């Protein structure tokens, strides 16, 4: 199992998709062009994930930029990495959409959405051994947040047996002020909960708050927040991008994280944003979470950590013990040995030691009750309906939609009480 | 004749057959191309070393031996790696995909796919023989596809060769060095659909072994090289009454004969001695009364459990190097008298000694001394019996909850077959304090 | 004594042929059991992703036949 398709829907999708495919190819040796100009074999091995290779020695993203609004295709081929990307995976729609769901899902979206699935088919069948399809995007919005949507779900019928991984960022009143974005996540998540096997919650009002208090920034840009997006994307990937003794692929992931289909949902976290100990320390804390939430008013049912530098692997077993030991109502006492942990010797750019997070807690629930509360205060009141119920949706489709989330909720708190005996 | 084939299932089976092969090649005199100066037979040939080698007219010693995994990594390095050419091409298997830590996908999915293809090799293999002894299975507990594939292969094996014997050496698994939280699943489902097919299963307990090379061999954190390495001089030791001549060596199935007392007891522990690091030999020879001492220290066993707590059936010495029966004689009386073994009512105390007289090797550019004399103690104790029930407990932890249950059911699995292989495992835990009751 | 010991020959062959027999049948019958199990599970899934198409076409018909 080698090759992943990437697939970037929407502003979000497409701004966030483009610093990962800046950050890992310069990580790997990729240049604007696309050549390797690198000096370590380790930035070749496993090239394949990610990249095509066409002739002269040219190394190509396995990337599918996606949106109904145009310009957004402007913008990243004007950017840094934008003549790397594949000409022809550029599959742009006309109008936009406006920040609506149901155009995303059911119209607009669903005239596009087969000239996507053309460009996915040309990648997947060019795959040796096709692992499957990581989607970023954002729940916000219209395109990503619906088409964004509709691609998993009909990827997911083409590709029934290939894993389906989402970055998915989630919205805050103090990033976006947009007034229906708690409409268009709760019917996100009602897809999200059914045809996923994996969803990282990037947030964007951790995102915030980090920004804010951890890096000072007064009022933070999109590119502020971005850095963070993009060095946690590129964390939960090394496992992905570099040998290793160990093997890692998207399924292994899943397997072992997912401990009941609907619980796929992560907290992942970075650090720093420096020695061993505190480096431990600093990523299994609430303020270093990508995912607004703290560990310490859930448990853990599982977690992945991944320390990237040149360090002491004694040293990082006896922190992750110590952490556990110290720690040890905050996991699930009925699944053993449920925190792993890899190191790679090569860092990021910039940092000599980093540490990356991966936690499905069932502290997640914080998150999706945010949402929630957002989301019923506009819907008990039916607020701005006729933007979805126009564009022909039922009532029920929302009902359902929020039942769903509040079930998730509840089954996080079911296993949070669950005990050994 | 008595030829033996190896069967090396997963990444831990084949980069133990490196560890082992490589071990077999310096303890033969078997250059990486296959040469073997010593041997005057060109092309065939009678001796011991033919157990687990064949040779070809051109003077090549080829492993009797087949190397399997369900995705290329691990075999690409055997591949392209020092030994690359002692293989026929067609012995070194590969998938595309992997088992994912899914006994299920092992077992069925990806497993069924390559299976026929395995088992062609396999008979080609067996038919270079006059006289097939049996397969050696090596294989993790944990692995998807050392747990569920090497389930299928053994399943196959009793239909294509009836009841020629079939031995194990599977990997324990052990939280220091493991990959994924559902090993326990794994490892229950494997010994579950195992145990009528295997006539002798050896454990590795990867902790046990990872405490040795801490230990031991000063090692702060060790990796799977400084464990294989360890493991292939106890499989070495094993096997070495298969590979060599002697006057006072005991063929390894004679002690098969006195290690399973019941079909389903055959799960034998074992303990190396003496494992040290050059700086402490130095100037330190090891008596054969110190090494058999050591054999009774449970930090030297392979298996976490403590025989001192439970009764022995049987216990088996087998030593290398320069050993005389003399030296054992005074050796196990002075152990007699001033330890802790008990056996059963219904077995005779009496260990069963074997010796070899050529002295153990290492691999270049390893952590253990080169030692005059060495010896691996065969026991049948009931104490291991704390392994099983440590991973059934790890089971029902899970189970209890139905944790990554679906895993398994998406694959075709059903919840009959958890429950039917645990019920297997509590009967075993037993099974295994029933044969220590006295009699009446 | 001689038809004793063909009878002990006899039953060590017909209890070998009967492990055989028996593990490769139980063999047959777990892979069939798997196979019909893993499709059944593919089925539905795939037959819960047909029937959001056949809503999309509700919602898309419900947008064209209200104007
Ligand atoms: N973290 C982060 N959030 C972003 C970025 N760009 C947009 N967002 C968030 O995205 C959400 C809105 O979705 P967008 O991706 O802009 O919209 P879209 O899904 O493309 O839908 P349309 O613009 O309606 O076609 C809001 O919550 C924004 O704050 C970004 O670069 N980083
Ligand atoms: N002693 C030892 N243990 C190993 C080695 N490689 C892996 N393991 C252990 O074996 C278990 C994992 O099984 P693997 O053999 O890697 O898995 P696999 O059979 O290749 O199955 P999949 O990879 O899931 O298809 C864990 O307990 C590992 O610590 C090795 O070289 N030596
Ligand atoms: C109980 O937790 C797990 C068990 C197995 C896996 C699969 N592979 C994997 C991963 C991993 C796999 C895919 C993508 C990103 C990743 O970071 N990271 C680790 C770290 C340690 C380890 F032992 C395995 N890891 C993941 C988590
Ligand atoms: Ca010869
Ligand atoms: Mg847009
Ligand atoms: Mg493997």
């Amino acid at each position: 199992m080698r090759e992943i398709v990437h697939i970037q829907a929407g502003q979000c999708g497409n701004q966030i998709g483009a610093k990962f495919w800046e950050v890992i190819s310069d990580e790997h040796g990729i240049d604007p062009t696309g050549s390797y100009h690198g000096d370590s074999d380790l930035q070749l091995e496993r090239i394949n994930v990610y990249y095509n290779e066409a002739t002269g020695n040219k190394y190509v993203p396995r990337a599918i930029l996606v949106d109904l609004e145009p310009g957004t295709m402007d913008s990243v081929r004007s950017g840094p990495f934008g003549q790397i990307f594949r000409p022809d995976n550029f599959v742009f729609g006309q109008s936009g959409a406006g920040n609506n769901w149901a155009k995303g899902h059911y119209t607009e979206g669903a005239e596009l959405v087969d000239s996507v699935l053309d460009v996915v088919r040309k990648e997947s069948e060019s795959c040796d051994c096709l692992q499957g399809f990581q989607l970023t995007h954002s729940l916000g919005g219209g395109t990503g947040s619906g088409m964004g949507t509709l691609l998993i779900s009909k990827i997911r019928e083409e590709y029934p047996d290939r894993i389906m991984n989402t970055f998915s960022v989630v919205p805050s009143p103090k990033v976006s002020d947009t007034v229906v974005e708690p409409y268009n996540a709760t019917l996100s998540v009602h897809q999200l909960v059914e045809n996923t096997d994996e969803t990282y919650c990037i947030d964007n009002e951790a995102l915030y708050d980090i920004c804010f208090r951890t890096l000072k920034l007064t009022t933070p840009t999109y590119g502020d927040l971005n850095h963070l997006v993009s060095a946690t994307m590129s964390g939960v990937t090394t496992c992905l991008r570099f040998p290793g003794q160990l093997n890692a692929d998207l399924r292994k992931l899943a397997v072992n994280m997912v401990p009941f289909p609907r619980l796929h949902f992560f907290m992942p976290g970075f650090a720093p944003l420096l020695t061993v100990p505190e480096l431990t320390q600093q990523m299994f804390d609430s303020k270093n979470m990508m995912a607004a939430c703290d560990p310490r008013h859930g448990r853990y049912l599982t977690v992945a950590a991944v320390f990237r530098g040149r360090m002491s692997m004694k040293e990082v077993d006896e922190q992750m013990l110590n952490v556990q030991n110290k720690n040890s109502s905050y996991f699930v006492e009925w699944i053993p040995n449920n925190v792993k942990t890899a190191v790679c010797d090569i860092p990021p750019r910039g940092l000599k030691m980093s540490a990356t997070f991966i936690g499905n807690s069932t502290a997640i629930q914080e998150l999706f009750k945010r949402i929630s509360e957002q989301f019923t205060a506009m819907f008990r009141r039916k607020a701005f309906l006729h933007w979805y119920t126009g564009e022909g949706m039922d009532e029920m489709e929302f009902t359902e939609a929020e039942s769903n989330m509040n079930d998730l909720v509840s089954e996080y708190q079911q296993y949070q009480d669950a005990t050994a005996d | 004749m008595r030829e033996c084939i190896s069967i090396h299932v997963g990444q831990a089976g084949v980069q133990i057959g490196n560890a082992c092969w490589e071990l077999y090649c310096l303890e033969h005199g078997i250059q990486p191309d296959g040469q073997m100066p010593s041997d005057k037979t060109i092309g065939g040939g009678d001796d011991s070393f033919n157990t687990f080698f064949s040779e070809t007219g051109a003077g090549k010693h080829v492993p009797r031996a087949v190397f399997v995994d369900l995705e290329p990594t691990v075999i690409d390095e055997v591949r392209t790696g020092t030994y690359r050419q002692l293989f026929h091409p067609e012995q070194l298997i590969t998938g595309k995909e992997d088992a994912a830590n899914n006994y299920a996908r092992g077992h069925y999915t990806i497993g069924k796919e390559i299976i026929d293809l395995v088992l062609d090799r396999i008979r080609k293999l067996a038919d270079q023989c006059t006289g097939l002894q049996g397969f050696l299975v090596f294989h993790s507990f944990g692995g998807g596809t050392g747990s569920g594939f090497t389930s299928l292969l053994m399943e196959r094996l009793s239909v294509d060769y009836g009841k020629k014997s079939k031995l194990e050496f599977s990997i324990y698994p052990a939280p220091q060095v493991s990959t994924a939280v559902v090993e326990p699943y794994n490892s229950i489902l494997t010994t579950h659909t195992t145990l009528e097919h295997s006539d002798c299963a050896f454990m590795v307990d990867n902790e046990a072994i990872y405490d040795i090379c801490r230990r031991n061999l000063d090692i702060e954190r060790p990796t799977y090289t400084n464990l294989n390495r360890l493991i292939s001089q106890i499989v070495s030791s094993i096997t070495a009454s298969l590979r060599f001549d002697g006057a006072l060596n005991v063929d390894l199935t004679e002690f098969q004969t006195n290690l399973v007392p019941y079909p389903r007891i055959h799960f034998p522990l074992a303990t190396y001695a003496p494992v040290i690091s050059a700086e402490k030999a130095y100037h330190e020879q090891l008596s054969v009364a110190e090494i058999t001492n050591a054999c009774f220290e449970p930090a030297n066993q392979m298996v976490k459990c403590d025989p001192r707590h439970g009764k022995y059936m049987a216990c088996c010495l087998l030593y290398r190097g320069d050993v005389v029966p003399k030296d054992v004689n005074a050796a196990i009386a002075t152990i007699k008298t001033k330890r802790s073994i008990q056996f059963v009512d219904w077995c005779p105390t009496g260990f069963k000694v074997g010796i070899n007289y050529q002295p153990p090797t290492v691999v270049p550019g390893g952590d253990l001394a080169k030692v005059q004399r060495a010896v691996c103690m065969l026991s049948n104790t009931t104490a291991i019996a704390e392994a099983w029930a440590r991973l059934d407990h790890k089971f029902d932890l899970m189970y209890a909850k139905r944790a990554f249950v679906h895993w398994y059911v998406g694959e075709g699995m059903e919840e009959g077959e958890f429950s039917e292989a645990r019920e297997d495992m509590a009967a075993l835990e037993k099974d295994y304090e029933e044969v220590g009751v006295d009699s009446v | 004594k001689r038809e004793h010991e063909r009878e002990v020959i006899q039953k060590a062959i017909e209890e070998n042929n009967n492990f055989i027999k028996m593990a490769k049948e139980k063999l047959a019958q777990k892979m069939e059991s798997n196979k019909e199990n893993r499709e059944a599970h593919l089925a539905a899934m795939l037959e819960r992703l047909q029937e959001k198409d056949k809503h999309a076409e509700e919602v898309r018909k419900n947008k064209e036949l209200k104007e």
